[PDB]
């Protein structure tokens, strides 16, 4: 999408769109904590059903 | 729990902000027919604001 | 004695696992409040890069 958004030229329909998509990175350490916290309930869980 | 959480998520927009902050300055000034900058504006939700 | 030993490799597996989780992973029990109840900053974490 970037090479041929460049390649015509103009402002593009998808870059704008997703904006946030491409212009932010993604943080992964919001997130791992929570998901080795939640960890013991989610087996628990599988384990019932 | 709770504040640190806070804290993590507050200094990590912080830092984006930032850094956009600096990306925008190195587009002041450019010239194409009547437009005469460009910038990437941030805003916080005010849903998640609160 | 198989079923036994290969649980205390599982529980060793996790437990290292765990250690480099979250938020930069480091002795998180305490050290997460420790770096705020200061107005500091943790070193692992100004490394993190």
């Amino acid at each position: 999408r970037l090479i041929e958004a460049s390649l015509y030229g103009g402002i593009s329909s998808a870059i704008t769109r997703s904006l946030r998509d491409y212009l932010l990175p993604e943080n992964s350490g919001v997130r791992k904590a929570f998901q080795d916290m939640e960890a013991a309930l989610r087996e628990n869980r599988i384990t019932l059903e | 729990s709770s504040k640190s959480v806070a804290n993590i998520i507050r200094k990590t927009i912080q830092r984006e902000q930032n850094r956009i902050r600096m990306l925008n300055q190195g587009l002041q000034a450019v010239s194409f027919g009547q437009v005469r900058g460009v910038r990437l504006n941030v805003n916080v939700r005010e849903s998640h604001a609160i | 004695v198989e079923r036994d030993e290969v649980a205390a490799q599982k529980r060793e597996l996790e437990k290292q696992i765990e250690r480099l989780s979250q938020p930069s992973g480091a002795e998180d029990s305490r050290m997460i409040a420790l770096a705020e109840r200061f107005g500091g900053v943790l070193l692992s974490e100004i490394y993190d890069d």
